[PDB]
């Protein structure tokens, strides 16, 4: 997901 | 954990240069609607996020979460940060609501006017209240960390998140005896400020609703992110 | 408003001696395990419930002093969340179980939302270790009543600021230290907050039953569910 | 016309 993507990088 | 150890005057400098910019609408007062409308507000919302999401990073003890529980707590309050942020941004603005600083407006589709006016309510609370900006970081931080620390083997911290806060109301007392406020005022208005969580919670539960109709009717169509974070409560 | 004069301890005893009692379902040992029988089951108990409810307002310090309209709107915004605050209580030495009467306890399984039934006992959980004594319960009942349709308006910020000093006389009594005391504040004033979320869930929820026919609601209990749209 | 009104007053 893009939440996930975004609070990884 | 950088948070716990954190006293309560590096807790607030540490949300407040933390705070997400105030960003502006497409808004053009030549162009005509509420279809529209939603349309500037889904733009907006959609550009907000992804500043909260940084926001939360530099939250005190949300990074020492897990990846799984970071993307549930901001799922279930991204609606709730958003409105907060909205009210504390129109608390100068009596009867009107302060989405950007190019897109102010006024009560003036049935049911959305019921927010918009709930909205309006909390944005009179916080000016009745002058409700400070330490005071508002700190709301914004909890709930953050507290609408989610439910709907979650052994897991666990939770316990973490219970941890730091309490280090938040530690947090906004310590503000609150700064101010001269007496023992009991202290109490009374902790008590009033995490009463309006409750509303803002409501707030958002009638939001999504009308937001998932919103979806399911086309017209105003949702990015990518935004129509993720919407199936996260459905 | 004579709420206002009461004491920390008078208002302790004026919510304890307002307390609804705690209802039976209907008999019969069949564990419900289909939709209509589970609804129909928690449709004819919360519907009894309203009513003991009602009353149940008017013992409460302040809600007497609005208007009949204000209480109707009072009412008609916390029902369910009364309702489930109540429930959350009585299930708290049953962990994993939610009481919803002394001779109607289900579990996780018998969801057919399941969703709601989690949270409901995790706020249980949460009431379990926490200690939540009754003093604290009605007093957290009380708060509900008057915040959650607060939208004159300073005489229910008034109680509820007098509740919050009855919160923390309880707590300053139990030994609890300065800090223990607004830390304990916040932790149960935030509950509130998912209690609400539940709530709302729960609304929809049965709007949908309203939406089906499958269990005939009573007409109090539709116009109750009604308000919320 | 609630009944919601009656029970208040009763
Ligand atoms: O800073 C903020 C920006 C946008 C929103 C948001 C709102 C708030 C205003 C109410 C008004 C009518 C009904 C829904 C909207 C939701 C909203 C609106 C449209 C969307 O697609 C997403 C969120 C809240 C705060
Ligand atoms: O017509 C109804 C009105 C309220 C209730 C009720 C609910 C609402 C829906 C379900 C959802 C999941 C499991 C419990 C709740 C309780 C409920 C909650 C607490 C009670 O003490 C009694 C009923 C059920 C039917």
């Amino acid at each position: 997901k893009i939440l996930h993507r975004l609070l990884q990088d | 954990s950088l948070a716990l150890s954190l006293t309560a005057d590096q807790m607030v400098s540490a949300l407040l240069d933390a705070e997400p910019p105030i960003l502006y609408s497409e808004y053009d007062p030549t162009r005509p609607s509420e279809a529209s409308m939603m349309g500037l507000l889904t733009n907006l919302a959609d550009r907000e996020l992804v500043h909260m999401i940084n926001w939360a990073k530099r939250v005190p003890g949300f990074v020492d979460l897990t990846l799984h529980d970071q993307v549930h707590l901001l799922e279930c309050a991204w609606l709730e940060i958003l409105m907060i942020g909205l009210v504390w941004r129109s608390m100068e603005h009596p009867g009107k609501l302060l989405f950007a600083p190019n897109l102010l407006l006024d009560r003036n589709v049935e049911g959305m006017v019921e927010i918009f006016d709930m909205l309006l309510a909390t944005s009179s609370r916080f000016r009745m209240m002058n409700l400070q900006g330490e005071e508002f970081v700190c709301l914004k931080s909890i709930i953050l960390l507290n609408s989610g620390v439910y709907t979650f083997k052994s897991l666990e911290e939770k316990d973490h998140i219970h941890r730091v806060l309490d280090k938040i109301t530690d947090t906004l007392i310590h503000l609150m005896a700064k101010a001269g406020l007496t023992l009991q005022q202290q109490h009374q208005r902790l008590a009033q400020l995490l009463l309006i969580l409750s509303h803002i919670r409501h707030m958002s539960n009638k939001g999504m609703e009308h937001l998932y109709s919103m979806k399911c009717k086309n017209v105003v169509p949702l990015s990518d992110l935004l129509l993720e974070m919407l199936d996260a409560h459905r």
